């Protein structure tokens, strides 16, 4: 699994370009935006 | 007798006239004859006033001869008075000059093939090349459309979780809405169920993304008019083409 | 006198044993046997022959190292106790020492042979006599697969009747305590029921593992279920369920070596 | 797992024909036999003990 | 008379013998015994038996390693002490003279072919190339090894790190959470928190999905971590890593052609 | 006068032997004999020879297992039982660079026409002696197997009894929550336990993995328990088992051969390697 | 995969030596010894303060 | 996976020297610094606040 | 036809062996000889044969130390492979 | 051709071999030789002779067990392989 | 060359074995030695030689049983491997 | 310096071993015993020694089966590996 069948090593394994940031620039604004809804739609609850 | 060698041994079991012992033998097909079969047989017990095998022509069969030459048809098994009759488990020049004709013409015939195969792996090749100019481009669209799916789920699993978080710090209290975090989690359950019985198929990461690949793909083959049935087939055979060519080497 | 020649692809040397004064013939294999076998091989066949050797016809003695086939290739000089034999039958009548020249005569005699014996015909033969029996295998099983399809359809049917009720097993669970627990009852009461459910089926999942001897797996369970209503479904209807995983393992060699007959890049 | 390893394109993977609309209704009709099952035995055990 | 009759695709010969006025049957395979077993089994039968000897037509004796199936084709006479039987074997060869002539006469010369410029050695000298060639190669692997063995050993012990530093984490989460819903505060007040933590593992485990293309199994995990860190190791190493793959799949290549060379069942060497 | 000479691509060496006093022609092999078994050969054909032994007329001794080609280029020295001599070979030529352009496929071209001609009475003996040795391995393989099946009727059974007992474990689990939850205390004093348990089996699920690299499935978990056993009880009846798996190696690679061997014989279709 | 290369069918599965039977008897006396030490426990440490 | 292709019996797997000694020479001391990593936290949270 | 023949003072037994159809003849000193001299030197002659006995009172076996003077006195049936031979002696 | 002659008082036999051609002659001590042991120093003289025997009435085989001075009072039949040589020795 | 000297009446013969030409003497007690003894301590001192026989009368050969005291009365041919040594007693 | 005793009839060989320096001694009955039996003696006692012949009469060699018995008429030069043993024997 780290060697093929004839003892050679595998290659190196791929990573995508400048990723960490791509997944911690989404899950923040995602993260307001479920808070956000949240007093949007309670203040309804709490009225009708 | 009985001959039975499902344990790859021909189990015979025989008992000799007026005893009480029936006792059981091991001979080999391969490397045992009838000599030390009658050897075995005969220093184990103490009646051998006579042994003989005939044939079922009643003529005695030489006790030199194999085992599998023997039990292949019947004998007459006779120990000192008593018959026992056994029911066991019951062109080649014109090859040879084929197979010196065609050492002939091979290497004539290996030349006659390799050439042809080099200019159909010529022509597929040329065939290929104004659908995969459209292939590219309508994979890259079912990349881009895979990738917002990917993407997008994580946008349910980050907002779940800021719906879950403000009411129960600000608003709402965790012990009236506990239960509804209860009911998600096994709602998420109940739906990797279904998705298991609707498609056939395990909820697993790495191959859902390559379903719905497959299907954006095949929606979107239909909707450019790509005749997929065309470059699943010149595929095919420009690899079937290769793995021979591969075979003509060595 | 000393003799050889050549019968069925071999040489054959003819020789006169000093006791009984009788001939013997001794077929002997060139490219395996040295010359010391072969004078093994006389002293074997007449015990009074105390010296026997083999000389070449320039004096030197040929010892015991070399091959028949290296030693037909000119003549040499027996010698049985006192007599001597120059024997000289082997008969070389190639006289090219060139590659080309003796090559082309064996593609001669093999294109003669190849016309004279009607082979072609004899290759076509056996190309007819394979599909001649693979269509026999295809016959055999053709009105035995129209009662396959019958339990198999009934079996798919029990498989599909388990597994959407095991999803209307979770559908009335949840409803269940959807009922219950938010405006019917308590909250604090159904939580340790709920902990107790969700324990209860890891339990069960455990025995399954032991009941079973394998994983409890979505798509490892309904073919294991499908399996097993298979076999129990066909014990009723008894159509020889070993007659046929027998023939689909011979009709699955025979259109195999029908396709390793018609390679194309050997001509077979 | 998309491509075939001679290069090829798997052909597409078979949806069950009135797909969702059979989960939706064994949900439903089975969560309404949950939802009745449960109070008209809370008028059972109730009033016994 | 001594009859020969052909049973099961094999012969069996039944002769009358001097020391017993009776009758015996042998049975023989054409294809490995030879005429010398089958006298010696005859001779091992029976004890009063004491010359035995197979003649031609003519009066030239059989040898005794001469095929059963090259005895086989004319009749023959035996000689047992002093009676001469004669034998007659059904003649059922289906081949004609120039149809037996013109395969023998491609036997023979393919034969004098073979030993005349010595081919058996040609064939012992490509073994000889290949068992040099083969060395030669894994004489130049042996360079690379302590350079591999050492940037090996370097990534397995920062995965090793890794690994047991994963414990440590799941460990000093364990003491925190049971600190605080006992001692200095309740679980009233840490019981969101454990969900939440639990929630957002199970979205990590989905993030890392996301960047690269597998799941969170914990081997798959390691064999991943293991090859990064020594691919970022040995490029600062500075080994030229294709020389190691070219060569090491080479190795296995021309090792494996050897095997097939020296097949047991299908003969090419002596 | 001892004279090496090349004929049909092969030294021959002629020699003077002191009984027979006559010489005698060996047709050394080159690439496939040594010296060893050449001093052997010259010992074999005549048993008055003493002591022999050779030599280059500068160094001590050349041992055995020394090819031919090693030695036939320098002029060496030869000792037979009282008397010495020294020979030379003669340089060999090469015509090879474009003369056999055509000779190098002229050899591989008579040589598939001799194993064209060859195999089909070997093919049968191969067989015949396989099926022969196949049949001495079973019988050498036989009484073997008590051992191995009284030890793997007792491995077995303790596996068994733990897959039991950890089933036990995780009833016992369940009922002494149960009691303590729903009669003597609450819910919400016995709910962090409850949590810690589950979180427990996460981290010991992770400590298996670092043990042992393994993802702890539950086949792969009893079926490396039961080698332990095994193994364990190995030891407890001093069983041999390298003998069991090496005769268990070689009765498969038979069968393979076997496997093999069906197709030329029966389909009379090439064979694969 | 329930049919093999062939096209041919798997052999059966077994259900083992009754085992509903059993397994149904093994999870209720480790619960009875179950509920019993726990009984015992939360008296103990009652009496043992 | 107990018996191999021919029917051999697959070679005892290894076991970790000293491995359930260093199990627990991690978990207790990174228990023991996650309790004093959070012990001091509640009253520095409490000092400030 | 089994003979006993005096000749040099002697007896010269004529057998019939069964490996060549032929006649064999002996001589045996009955004052040196016994029974079991005899009897090995039919063993020795000819290998075919395998069994052999002497049955003086038409009834037993008789023993393998008799001289043969103490034999030729009545008849003795001689038993070859399967072949009994009535024996007279000249007196 | 087979003569005996006598020489210094122990006789002579001149035999023709048929390994070689040759000829070779034997010295017998009759009295503690038996036909046992002149058969058998022919067979190591010469291996290749297999089957040799003595037919001494013309008729029948003389077993190995009888006296050289009781072969050489009458005339007999030497058989050597095939070749069957008609032996006198004299008085 | 071959010689035999009468030393006290035992003969002693001094051959030239063809392995190693360097002479070599044998002595013989003329009654328990005959002519299989001297031919075999002569291939068993040398191992050289594989044919070695005794011609009396120079026409015929001498057995494997003659003792040496009915040879030394005469003349006798001593073949080795291909030499013929023709040896003149002392009388 | 071999000094050669006669002891109960029969001679006792002191020979000077020159591998390991000590001079030994035999009992040699020469009838079953020989010349090349006393050899074997010699490199089985002292097993420093390889090389050992007799060259009994000053010209030429002895057999490896004559008796010390009948050695006894003539001087041997006893050599070992690089020495020389010119004695004579006890008479
Ligand atoms: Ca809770």
């Amino acid at each position: 699994v780290i060697v093929t069948r004839s003892g050679a090593i595998l290659p190196k394994p791929v990573k995508m370009s400048f990723g960490l940031l791509r997944v911690f620039s989404i899950v923040i604004p995602f993260l307001y935006v479920g808070t956000l809804i949240s007093k949007n739609f309670a203040a309804l609850l709490e009225e009708h | 007798v009985t001959v039975v060698y499902q344990n790859g041994l021909p189990v015979i079991s025989v008992r000799l006239p007026s005893r009480r012992e029936r006792c059981q033998f091991t001979l080999k097909p391969i490397s045992d004859s009838v000599g030390v079969f009658l050897r075995q047989l005969q220093e184990e017990d103490r009646g051998i006033d006579r042994v003989a095998i005939y044939s079922p022509d009643g003529v005695r069969v030489a006790a030199s001869t194999g085992i599998d030459l023997l039990l292949l048809d019947d004998f007459k098994l006779v120990i000192n008075d008593l018959t026992y009759h056994v029911r066991p488990p019951k062109n080649d020049v014109k090859t040879l000059v084929q197979q010196l004709y065609t050492t002939l013409c091979i290497e004539q015939h290996q030349l006659n093939k390799e050439r042809e195969l080099i200019e159909r792996l010529e022509d597929l090749k040329e065939q290929l090349a104004p659908l995969e100019k459209v292939r590219i481009e309508i994979s890259r669209k079912a990349e881009k459309r895979t990738t917002l799916v990917l993407w997008g789920g994580l946008a349910y699993m980050a907002t779940q979780f800021g719906i879950l978080a403000r009411l129960t710090w600000w608003e709402y209290s965790w012990d009236i809405m506990e239960p509804v975090t209860y009911f998600i989690t096994y709602g998420s359950a109940m739906a990797m169920y279904a998705y298991f019985v609707m498609t056939r198929q395990e909820y697993v990461y790495p191959e859902a993304r390559d379903r719905q690949y497959l299907l954006f793909f095949h929606k979107g083959a239909k909707k450019s008019r790509f005749d997929l049935e065309k470059y699943n087939q010149l595929k095919d055979a420009i690899a079937q083409a290769e793995m021979d060519l591969k075979r003509l080497r060595d």
